[PDB]
């Protein structure tokens, strides 16, 4: 019974409950926002290619 | 606008308001001396009491130019706000 003495929690269920979440990487925040603020940019600047301006306030000729 | 309008070179702006356009008229008796300047240039024409008058002959008669509707922008403005 030398199994016995041994720590009955597996290396196994160490590393499971000790790396319980996959962390959040640092680059994914700004991929992320810049992904999105690219279609702030898009929608909303007066020189991009797809301006929301003329669609929203649209002329007077 | 009608076809007859009844405006110009009586009670008209004498002076400007802003900052940034000087505008400063003569009224004589006949005809105004009238002569602008906006930053870096320089204007100096001559007008009659009778060019104004002249002046609202053909219409302007702005339109919107729309993506699809003056309706459909008003409310994708709305949307937008």
């Amino acid at each position: 019974d030398r199994v016995l003495s041994l720590p009955a929690v597996s290396k196994n269920q160490v590393l499971e409950n000790v790396f319980h979440t996959a962390p959040k990487a640092p680059v994914e925040h700004l991929e992320k926002m810049v992904s999105a603020n690219s279609k702030v940019y898009d929608a909303l600047n007066l020189q991009s290619k797809r301006v929301l301006i003329w669609q929203v306030k649209p002329a007077l000729f | 606008l009608t076809t007859f309008t009844f405006s110009g070179l009586q009670d008209a702006p004498v002076a400007a308001l802003s900052g940034s356009i000087k505008l400063n008229v003569a009224a004589k008796a006949g005809k105004a001396e009238v002569t602008v300047a906006a930053g870096a240039a320089k204007a100096a024409t001559q007008v009659s009491a009778a060019a104004l008058r002249k002046l609202s002959g053909s219409k302007i008669s702005l339109a919107e130019v729309a993506r699809i509707s003056v309706l459909h922008s008003s409310i994708q403005n709305y949307l937008l706000s």
